Order: C-alpha cells, then sequence, then structure tokens
C-alpha cells in the first residue's frame, strides 16, 4: 500500500476553485462532534492509499 | 448537524475504514488459501483479530445510535446490519463458552474419525473417506457399519455440545429481541418498513412448508421410484411400503440421491450428456472454459470482464509447492479485486463448477458500486441463485452446440431428456425435503419445540413422515445426527439451500420468459438474450441495498414464495414418475424400519 498518497477525509465544508486544502480540518467521525475536542469521534483527518 | 447527519457521516467513515481493512484481510485469506504455510495461519490470526475488534468497536458505536431517529431506507438498513452484536449480546463469559464450543464441535465434526472393528489401525474420516466409499460402494453393511460409526463416535460426543450451542445460541438470538435463534437467523429475510413487501421471520417459514407440501406429490412418486430401483437392487433389505434406510442413498444424511443415480438411471443404454471426450480432442482449457463462459455473457449482454483477475486468480492446478485449497470459491476482495478458488481440470463437472464459482464472481461485482454493507446479495439464497441459473443454462445441449463443444449431429431424444430430467432431480428436490426437514428440526432445537429426551426419536419419527428414510438402527438421545452436519456443527444456516434453489427455479423460469424460450424447461437456454441479462442485472446491481422479496417481484413477478416454476420444470418428469410408479406403491409407511423383524 503506498501510503505516501493519501486522499482528504475530515472536511467541515466544501472547497473553492483551486483551493489548497492543506489545512488539516477535522470533523466528527462518530457520534459526538469534535468542536476543538480530540480524541473520540475524531480520527485523521485523512487517510492513506492503501 | 442532526442525529441522522452524523449516523450518515459515521456509518461513511465506517465504511471507509473496513473497505481498506477487509481488503488486507481478503489479500491475506487468497494468500492462505494459495499457501498453508505457519506465516499464512498467523496473518490469518491476525486479519480475523482486526477484522473482529473493527466490527465489534463499529458495532457498538451503531448501537449508541438509536435505529428508531433515522428515516433513510439505505442509511436504517446499513445500521441495522452493524448495530446487531451477535454472541457479545450476552456476557463475555457467556460469548467465550459459546464460541469454544462452536470451534469443539467443528472439529469433532471435520475430524469425526471411524475405525473398523477387526483392524484397529484402520481409521478413516468423515471427508473424503466415508463418504465417497459408501457412495461407491453399494454394499449395505458396509454402507450401515460407516453411518451408524460415523453418527455414534460424533453424535455420541457432540449430545451435550449441542445442547449448550443450541441454547447459547438461543440466549443471544433472544438478548438480539428473537424468540430462538432460529428467529435469530431468519432474521435475515426479515423486511421492515418498506410497504407491501414486509417479511416476517415466521413467515420464511410458512412459504418453506407451502412449497414442500406442493412438491409432496412429486417428492412420492420420486421416492416410489427408488424404492422400486432398490428393490431391482437390494429387494430383501427394504419393505415395498417401508421408509427408505438413511444408509442407503448416497450420503449418511440422506441429503445428495445423486449417488443413487446409477441405481436409479431410468434408461441406462441412453449415454448420459457429456462432452468431455469432445473438450479433451478440441484441446480447450479452463482458460477456454472461461473464454466460452465470457462469450455466453456477451451474448446475455454482460459486459466484458478484467484482466485483473485472469491475472490474479488461478483455473489450473497451481502444481504442489504452492499448495492450493480446491474448494469451489469466489472471493470479492475489495475495490475492483476478484478472485476464483478452482483446480478445473480437463472436465465437465469441474467446467460447470468453474462456471457457477464465476458466476458467483458475476454477482459479486454487479453489486460492486454498493456501499460496503450492500456489497453482498439480498438474501442467503439470492447469491447462489444467480450462479446456479447460468450455470443450468450453459449446461444446456443448446449452448454445448453452440460453443462448439458438442457435435450439432447429437440429438434430444424423449430417453435422454428422462434421463437428464430424473438426474436434475435427484440432485436437487433429493435435498429439499431433506432442507425443509434439518431447518424445521434445528427450527423446532432453538424453538426448543421438540423435547430433549425425545429429541433424536422425534427426528427419527419425522424422518419416516417428512422424508420417508427410516434409521436402519435405532439411535438414542445419546445420539446427534443433525449435528453430524457440516451447517449444525459449524453455526450455517440450512433454508439457505431451500431458499436458493427456489429462487434459481424462479430466476431460470423469469429469465426463459423474456428470452421467449419455445420447448422444454430442461432444454432452455438463455444465449444471444441480451434482455433477460439486463433483466437479470437490475437486480444484480442491487445486491442488499433493496428488499429480497422486493427483487423477487422485480425479476420473476412474484413476491411469494413459489415452486411454480419448479413444477413447469418437472412436468414431463412428474408424468414420467407417475406413468413408472403405477406397480410401486407411492409414498411410505413409517411402521417398517430395517432394523424390526
Amino acid at each position: 500500500g503506498n501510503y505516501n498518497y493519501l486522499y482528504r477525509l475530515f472536511r467541515k465544508s466544501n472547497l473553492k476553485p483551486f483551493e489548497r486544502d492543506i489545512s488539516t480540518e477535522i470533523y466528527q467521525a462518530g457520534s459526538t462532534p469534535c468542536n476543538g475536542v480530540e480524541g473520540f469521534n475524531c480520527y485523521f483527518p485523512l487517510q492513506s492509499y492503501g | 448537524s442532526t442525529i441522522e447527519e452524523q449516523a450518515k457521516t459515521f456509518l461513511d467513515k465506517f465504511n471507509h475504514e473496513a473497505e481498506d481493512l477487509f481488503y488486507q484481510s481478503s489479500l491475506a485469506s487468497w494468500n492462505y488459501n494459495t499457501n498453508i504455510t505457519e506465516e499464512n495461519v498467523q496473518n490469518m490470526n491476525n486479519a480475523g483479530d482486526k477484522w473482529s475488534a473493527f466490527l465489534k468497536e463499529q458495532s457498538t458505536l451503531a448501537q449508541m445510535y438509536p435505529l428508531q431517529e433515522i428515516q433513510n431506507l439505505t442509511v436504517k438498513l446499513q445500521l441495522q446490519a452493524l448495530q446487531q452484536n451477535g454472541s457479545s449480546v450476552l456476557s463475555e463469559d457467556k460469548s467465550k463458552r459459546l464460541n469454544t464450543i462452536l470451534n469443539t464441535m467443528s472439529t469433532i465434526y471435520s475430524t469425526g474419525k471411524v475405525c473398523n472393528p477387526d483392524n484397529p489401525q484402520e481409521c478413516l474420516l468423515l471427508e473424503p473417506g466415508l463418504n465417497e466409499i459408501m457412495a461407491n460402494s453399494l454394499d449395505y453393511n458396509e454402507r450401515l457399519w460407516a453411518w451408524e460409526s460415523w453418527r455414534s463416535e460424533v453424535g455420541k460426543q457432540l449430545r451435550p455440545l449441542y445442547e449448550e450451542y443450541v441454547v447459547l445460541k438461543n440466549e443471544m438470538a433472544r438478548a438480539n429481541h428473537y424468540e430462538d435463534y432460529g428467529d435469530y437467523w431468519r432474521g435475515d429475510y426479515e423486511v421492515n418498513g418498506v410497504d407491501g413487501y414486509d417479511y416476517s421471520r415466521g413467515q420464511l417459514i410458512e412459504d418453506v412448508e407451502h412449497t414442500f407440501e406442493e412438491i409432496k406429490p412429486l417428492y412420492e412418486h420420486l421416492h416410489a421410484y427408488v424404492r422400486a430401483k432398490l428393490m431391482n437392487a437390494y429387494p430383501s433389505y427394504i419393505s415395498p411400503i417401508g421408509c427408505l434406510p438413511a444408509h442407503l442413498l448416497g450420503d449418511m444424511w440422506g441429503r445428495f440421491w445423486t449417488n443413487l443415480y446409477s441405481l436409479t438411471v431410468p434408461f441406462g443404454q441412453k449415454p448420459n450428456i457429456d462432452v468431455t471426450d469432445a473438450m479433451v480432442d478440441q484441446a480447450w482449457d479452463a482458460q477456454r472454459i472461461f473464454k466460452e463462459a465470457e462469450k455466453f455473457f456477451v451474448s446475455v449482454g454482460l459486459p466484458n470482464m478484467t484482466q485483473g483477475f485472469w491475472e490474479n486468480s488461478m483455473l489450473t492446478d497451481p502444481g504442489n509447492v504452492q499448495k492450493a485449497v480446491c474448494h469451489p470459491t469466489a472471493w470479492d476482495l475489495g475495490k475492483g479485486d476478484f478472485r476464483i478458488l478452482m483446480c478445473t481440470k480437463v472436465t465437465m463437472d469441474d467446467f460447470l463448477t468453474a462456471h457457477h464459482e464465476m458466476g458467483h464472481i458475476q454477482y459479486d461485482m454487479a453489486y460492486a458500486a454498493q456501499p460496503f454493507l450492500l456489497r453482498n446479495g439480498a438474501n442467503e439464497g439470492f447469491h447462489e441463485a444467480v450462479g446456479e441459473i447460468m450455470s443450468l443454462s450453459a449446461a444446456t445441449p443448446k449452448h454445448l452446440k453452440s460453443i462448439g463443444l458438442l457435435s450439432p449431429d447429437f440429438q434430444e431424444d424423449n430417453e435422454t431428456e428422462i434421463n437428464f430430467l430424473l438426474k436434475q432431480a435427484l440432485t436437487i428436490v433429493g435435498t429439499l425435503p431433506f432442507t425443509y426437514m434439518l431447518e424445521k428440526w434445528r427450527w423446532m432445537v432453538f424453538k426448543g419445540e421438540i423435547p430433549k429426551d425425545q429429541w433424536m426419536k422425534k427426528w427419527w419419527e419425522m424422518k419416516r413422515e417428512i422424508v420417508g428414510v427410516v434409521e436402519p438402527v435405532p439411535h438414542d438421545e445419546t445420539y446427534c445426527d443433525p449435528a453430524s452436519l457440516f451447517h449444525v456443527s459449524n453455526d450455517y444456516s440450512f433454508i439457505r439451500y431451500y431458499t436458493r434453489t427456489l429462487y434459481q427455479f424462479q430466476f431460470q423460469e423469469a429469465l426463459c420468459q423474456a428470452a421467449k424460450h419455445e420447448g422444454p424447461l430442461h432444454k432452455c437456454d438463455i444465449s444471444n438474450s441480451t434482455e433477460a441479462g439486463q433483466k437479470l442485472f437490475n437486480m444484480l446491481r442491487l445486491g442488499k441495498s433493496e428488499p429480497w422479496t422486493l427483487a423477487l417481484e422485480n425479476v420473476v413477478g412474484a413476491k411469494n414464495m413459489n415452486v411454480r416454476p419448479l413444477l413447469n420444470y418437472f412436468e414431463p418428469l412428474f408424468t414420467w414418475l407417475k406413468d413408472q410408479n403405477k406397480n410401486s406403491f407411492v409414498g411410505w409407511s413409517t411402521d417398517w424400519s430395517p432394523y424390526a423383524d
């Protein structure tokens, strides 16, 4: 798995034409919204390409 | 935002993680199947632990979501497929005990060995020793000894284990909101929230019973013909009205009667439909089998098939250094990865088996676009029927003649058609009464209907009624003969075979109707019919995204379970059996037994 390449999975909003989404934006992945809280329901922002 | 939106995001994340995890597990599984080594078993352990831990974690994370607040049908289906916790619904100790009992029971069934009394060192397992030996050798004494020993050295040990396993499987089902573990397994067919398609778990039982009583005259006539042939073979071992022995059916459980075909051939002088000689002469191979099969699918409108399967999958024997399992299997490893477990030699049985496995693969990537949970069949019977219908269509003489395997000079007379129909009956409906009998007995055991200190006896009793087959020698309640089968001993539902046979008959009839086939149903070839292929793919692409009853109504036009396609298929054979049984009593009598003088 070439994990050097990754795809963003956490992104609160949409994107604009030619937007650098380098920022590791975090959005809830379970039930409790993150809202600045890390740990539960807040996984890695992006997933490696297996 | 809302709880439903949070559940959707959680399901998306779960799908994203589970796709990769299942892909890695399936890759490891294919490597282990193609290479049985210690490190391969190690990565089985690792992949199984990872998959189980992730599945339990996501089951809990779906559980805290109240299923009532979600209104999207797909999200509801995915959550209810995930919200189930299985044996973990009980205490951890109870779940561990149930798992250990299952492991011990499966080991005892798989390692079930019987030793001849005259030779203690001569011990043979159930497979491939006992089954093949008594299927080929027709000796009454040897078959009876093998049957009794197999059901004794296994059933006696498995009876307390079965009683624990049963109640344990039941208590989880209970806590899982189910009257019994039979209801837990029937919940797969349950449909909820769909107007005009909702299905109750007991409705499956009622439909199976209705279909069984519909086929009852045909089954009775087939039993009468088999009894007449056995009279021609072993007149002194069976009563003309008594039920057949359990060891004189081709298998200890009586599931498959095809081994009796040699004893029950209608026209022995008439050759069987077999182009294996031409298969060798044409210098074809499993690759050529796959090529002809792909051409057939092109004729029915299916698209071309990816070369990645060709490179990854194996079609012949890979020598012996890379030891590989020859059991027929289809593999949807995920993310466009598909594989086949076959050892197809230059034969016709392996030809049809490879056809079936590849058709399973075709059904698999038909619904590949569905999400990870929905990348599966609607029920436990639809998956096999998809392969069954196309295997039957490709096994028809018309397809063989078109592909050149069968010479055009071959003629289809009445005797050859009767032989083919009787072979198909022995292969298909020789287990349908047995499937209903065992599933109902297992259902009874889980629903506690049957009585323990009477269970086995009750078994034998309706063995004399549902099956019309009586045990050659009595078996006490210490015997656990039903648990001697793989499905009971490995926690597998048994009604799947009955349902898949019904679905295959219905789908074949629907395909023939859409293809405007003229002639008998058993001679129907769906080749060169793109409309039927598209209609089939319409359900195939859905997978389990839609109710299984909805898929059946969309394909065959009938939502309720029925054997009308089976009746159409076997009507000439039904008339032939009725004519042949003019002298032999049709049915059975429960009074007579081989152990009664």
